[PDB]
RNA sequence: CCGACUUACCAACCCGAUGCAAACUGCGAAUACCGGAGAAUGUUAUCACGGGAGACACACGGCGGGUGCUAACGUCCGUC
RNA sequence: UCCUCCUAAAGAGUAACGGAGGAGCACGAAGGUUGGCUAAUCCUGGUCGGACAUCAGGAGGUUAGUGCAAUGGCAUAAGCCAGCUUGACUGCGAGCGUGACGGCGCGAGCAGGUGCGAAAGCAGGUCAUAGUGAUCCGGUGGUUCUGAAUGGAAGGGCCAUC
RNA sequence: GGGUGAUUAGCUCAGCUGGGAGAGCACCUCCCUAACAAGGAGGGGGUCGGCGGUUCGAUCCCGUCAUCACCCACCA
């Protein structure tokens, strides 16, 4: 791709002298991106699902699954079954791509952008973002659009640590703080 | 059966169903006493009687009440409505070679209800469609103002999926139906429209006409929109429902447009007659329909003489 | 007065109070009282006998109460003839067997808790024995 | 003296038929194909050679033979064959 | 007790039915299955009736 | 707001010890029951069919229990 | 009246005005098959979003689930999803179990037709055990079986059903 | 000793096999009045007896206990 044979070149010389790896089996790479986004309020009505659906195929191409509820909650007012989220899985190709048209002109349009957490590891090496703001997406051209619906970002990578997860996602120049 | 006119048959329908409801009155009396009757003890080695239990439990039984529509239609409140709704100038509008609409311009304040009458097929409901949007007009100049949220009823019922139960129809599944700013139960929604029980279980298809223009009005007064366009609201209705639409119409905040081919409902609510005539001429008159009428004489024509009554046979 | 908070059945089968008992050694402080006799212990008798310890020691020492009632027993009515149901649960015991460690105490020299245990025998309904710990 | 009697009642009291499940052929019986061996309710034991499995559970001979019982398999669990003697 | 008894009516001509129960609430679109026909021996249409 | 500090603590969660259960079981008898073989013994004691019945108020004692007050020459079952 | 557990004494059965609960239905899919799949709960990071919504990975290992009580069972799932469907077939039925009988239940296999599967195969309702009412009398459909001199018919019978 | 009913705002009471939960007068403010009453305008209130339970909902449905109100305790 643009990205994958940059990380093959960069990220493989740079990883294999770090940990000192016997192997390029060994240096993790980025497995996939799950572009999350719980409407919550699609309760009210489906509308707001599939418009929030719509924005998520928008930014990400491909066509998102509705995610229901897996058990009643009755603090939340939901019940066991009811489409409550839209989820996109990115593999390969789209992956990269999206990586690196998020990297490259998604992370500078955040509103008050100044760095993302770099302790926000899971401990297994996967990384997780919140945007707040769809808009931030060029594929959003404010004429069709209705709310601000935020969006989750789940890097999920096969690193077996925080400090693995963070070597990896530096050297694709991620605005870490 | 009753020989007789409408309003001796009123009469009499009105005197049966108070006779009905003094005997259902009657009945809880006499059951209530008897219940009272038997939550007694025996008093000795004595009677209490088997008779009397079995009189009171045939006595206890079950009466029809009526499914009286009456005034629950409920028209939720839209948005806050500022004083431009609608305007439009010098409106034309034809089909081939004949023309429905031709220079038509008039401005609509905000509370107003609009009696849009007129003869078949004079463009009543086009003219909704170019209020609406979904037609263009060749004059063009239509607007709303910016606060204006259209809600539209249509002529025809032809849009619901008759295999969908009641409930689900008009509420889409989702047990939360969103109203403009406020969250309402989609239950108690539907049972606002005299859907008060298991009723919400029917399915569309076998609805009758006058549930369906219930159901209609239930599924399309949701979107919560401050004006209204209903075409025809009251076509399968009874004086009932009739009545209470008339009701809820007049406690609206925003403002309607209602086509109707009833004089008297239209005349009950109308403030602004949107009247058609001959040659595509939209005649428009700000004021109810006792004060056009009182203009029509002030300024009227010499005859009275409509009809033909051509045949049928030979 | 020691009783169950909670529990799976209202009432429960007379039942049979065979065999000896399986908490028999002292276990928890450095002296007991075990239960040489047979019978059932009601709560009111834990108690009282808990109440005669605790003045014997004063505040020193502390005691453990290896026995819980968990049993209920039912009573009928005064004045009332057989059958119409069970009888409604009116105390809870606590079987005993001969063995069961029913107290015990700790930080208190013998010589006191021997005492202390006298005191507290004299309200229980079965035979006992003043038992020390051992080494096993 | 209106005193001396008591009464009551009682909420429970009633129970259901007894199905007369279990064991109906043993071990080493010989039996008959279709024969009944064992009336459960789940599957305490399990249909194996030779033998079926009705809807209700009954495992019942699908050939004549000896009855044998097993605890074979990875679950450790009971499973009734029929050896063709 | 709200599912009423109904009667799949043989499409082969013969007066034969099986019989059956319906929510007739949830369900008013009338059953319709290929079912055996004993009297023609050929597995046809059945539709439901009174 | 972030709760910033007190339990001579009510307190299930995990661990170490210690109990209890008819409607608990990661265990588990003796007996009893079912089937096969082998003798010895037993006026066939077994089964089927047919003619005739009576009986269907039981009692106490031992053992296992429900109930009752771990009462009753109480009451209700099982077995002798 | 029926079902589940205990009493009930390790085969079956076993009473009391003994101790606890449930049923008088539901489902043309929630039935049949063929593919596929595996929970509860907790921890960590993640936009509104928290005690708990959707997301990601870790523990855990069925504490979940089963249309409804309880018991037994269920990973080859009997649990969850999807495509195609009507075996929720018709006539029978070796052999059993359980009843004092009336009756009730399980059932391989045979014949005719059928669905799913590439096939081996599975399917005669549902994980099982409740969800019910003899006979008489009468109703509906079919069947020349009968048809009070004869030919019809009425009325009967037989089959299905109310 | 046994049985039945009721529990909803400060008081008296209505309340759908679900849907902020309502009415009179009480309370709050403002008008009117020299000042109060009466009258008129606006407004707020709730343990739906309590832990419990099949439920898309438990006020009305769901065993129970708490209390107050009854009823029966006959032949004996
Ligand atoms: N696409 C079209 N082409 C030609 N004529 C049309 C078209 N659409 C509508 N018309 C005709 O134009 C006229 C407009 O009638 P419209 O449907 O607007 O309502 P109306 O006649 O005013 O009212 P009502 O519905 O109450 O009879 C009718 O005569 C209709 O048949
Ligand atoms: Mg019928
Ligand atoms: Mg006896
Ligand atoms: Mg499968
Ligand atoms: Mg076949
Ligand atoms: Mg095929
Ligand atoms: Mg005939």
């Amino acid at each position: 791709a643009k990205l994958h044979d940059y990380y093959k070149d960069e990220v493989v010389k740079k990883l294999m002298t770090e940990f000192n790896y016997n192997s390029v089996m060994q240096v993790p790479r980025v497995e996939k991106i799950t572009l999350n986004m719980g409407v919550g309020e699609a309760i009210a009505d489906k509308k707001l699902l599939d418009n929030a659906a719509a924005d998520l195929a928008a930014i990400s191409g491909q066509k998102p699954l509705i995610t229901k509820a897996r058990k009643s909650v009755a603090g939340f007012k939901i019940r066991q079954g009811y489409p409550i989220g839209c989820k996109v899985t990115l593999r390969g190709e789209r992956m990269w791509e999206f990586f690196e048209r998020l990297i490259t002109i998604a992370v500078p349009r955040i509103r008050d952008f100044r760095g993302l957490s770099a302790k926000s590891f899971d401990g297994r090496g996967n990384y997780s973002m919140g945007v707040r703001e769809q808009i931030i997406f060029p594929e959003i051209d404010y004429d069709k659009v209705d709310r601000v619906r935020g969006l989750d970002i789940t890097i999920t990578t096969t690193a077996k640590s925080d400090e693995e997860g963070r070597a990896l996602l530096a050297a694709f120049d991620f605005p870490f703080r | 059966p009753w020989e007789g006119n409408y309003s001796s048959w009123l009469e009499q329908k009105d005197q049966r169903l108070a006779q009905e409801a003094s005997q259902e009155a009657a009945r809880r009396k006499s059951i209530e006493k008897e219940l009272e009757w038997v939550r007694q003890g025996t008093k000795g080695r004595q009677s209490k009687g088997k008779a009397r239990l079995a009189r009171f439990e045939e006595l206890n039984s079950t009466e029809y009440q009526k499914r009286n529509e009456t005034n629950e239609l409920f028209i939720p409140p839209g948005p806050r409505l500022g004083d431009k709704v609608l305007e439009v100038s010098n409106l034309r509008k034809s089909y081939g070679d004949r023309l429905l609409i031709d220079s038509l311009s008039f401005s609509i304040p905000k509370g107003a209800i609009v009696g849009i009458i007129g003869p078949n097929g004079a463009g009543k409901s086009t003219l909704f469609r170019m209020i609406s949007g979904q037609e263009q007009p060749d004059s063009g100049t239509i607007t709303l103002g910016e606060t204006v949220k259209l809600a539209s009823v249509d002529q025809f019922r032809d849009s619901m999926d008759n295999s969908k139960t009641v409930w689900e129809e008009v509420s889409g599944g989702l047990d939360i139906m969103k109203i403009g700013n406020t969250e309402m139960p989609s239950r108690a929604y539907v049972g606002r429209f005299n859907f008060k029980g298991v009723d919400q279980g029917k399915r569309v298809g076998e609805l009758s006409g006058g549930e369906r223009g219930r159901l209609h009005l239930a599924k399309l007064l949701q979107v919560g929109g401050n004006m209204l366009l209903l075409d025809q609201p009251t076509n399968d209705l009874d004086i009932e429902t009739l009545r209470a639409l008339e009701n809820a119409l007049l406690e609206f905040p925003g403002c309607a447009m209602v086509i109707s081919h009833d004089r008297w409902f239209l005349d009950r609510i109308a403030t602004h007659i949107l009247d058609y005539q001959d040659e595509g001429k939209v005649e428009f008159f700000e004021g109810n329909f006792t004060e056009y009428e009182e203009y029509k004489k002030r300024t009227l024509g010499a005859d009275a003489l409509e009809p033909k009554r051509i045949k049928y046979k030979r | 007065m020691l009783q169950p908070k909670r529990t799976k059945f209202r009432k429960m089968h007379k039942g049979r109070n065979r065999g000896l008992a399986q908490g028999t050694d002292v276990s928890f402080g450095s002296f007991g009282l075990k239960a040489v006799g047979r019978g059932r212990l009601t709560a009111r008798q834990i108690e009282a006998a808990r109440r005669a310890m605790t003045r014997a020691v004063k505040r020193q020492g502390k005691i453990w109460i290896r026995v819980f009632p968990d049993k209920p027993i039912t009573e009928k009515p005064l004045a009332v003839r057989m059958g119409k149901g069970k009888g409604n649960v009116e105390y809870w015991v606590a079987l005993i067997q001969p063995g069961k460690v029913l107290y015990e105490m700790d930080g208190v020299p013998e010589e006191l808790a021997r005492e202390a245990f006298k005191l507290a025998a004299a309200k229980l309904p079965i035979k006992t024995t003043f038992v020390t710990k051992t080494v096993m | 003296m209106a005193h001396k009697k008591a009464g009551g009642s009682t909420r429970n009291g009633r129970d259901s038929e007894a199905k007369r499940l279990g064991v109906k052929r043993f071990g080493g019986e010989s039996v008959l194909a279709g024969s009944i061996i064992v009336r459960q309710r789940g599957t305490k034991f399990h249909a194996g050679a030779n033998v079926g499995c009705g809807r209700d559970h009954t495992l019942f001979a699908k050939a004549d033979g000896k009855v044998k019982f097993e605890v074979k398999g990875p679950k450790n669990r009971k499973f009734i064959s029929i050896e063709a003697e | 007790g709200i599912r009423e008894k109904i009667k799949l009516v043989s499409s082969a001509g013969t007066g034969h039915f099986y019989t059956t129960t319906k929510n007739k609430r949830t369900k008013p679109e009338k059953l319709e299955l290929k079912k055996f026909d004993p009297v023609v021996r050929q597995h046809v249409i059945y539709k439901e009736a009174k």
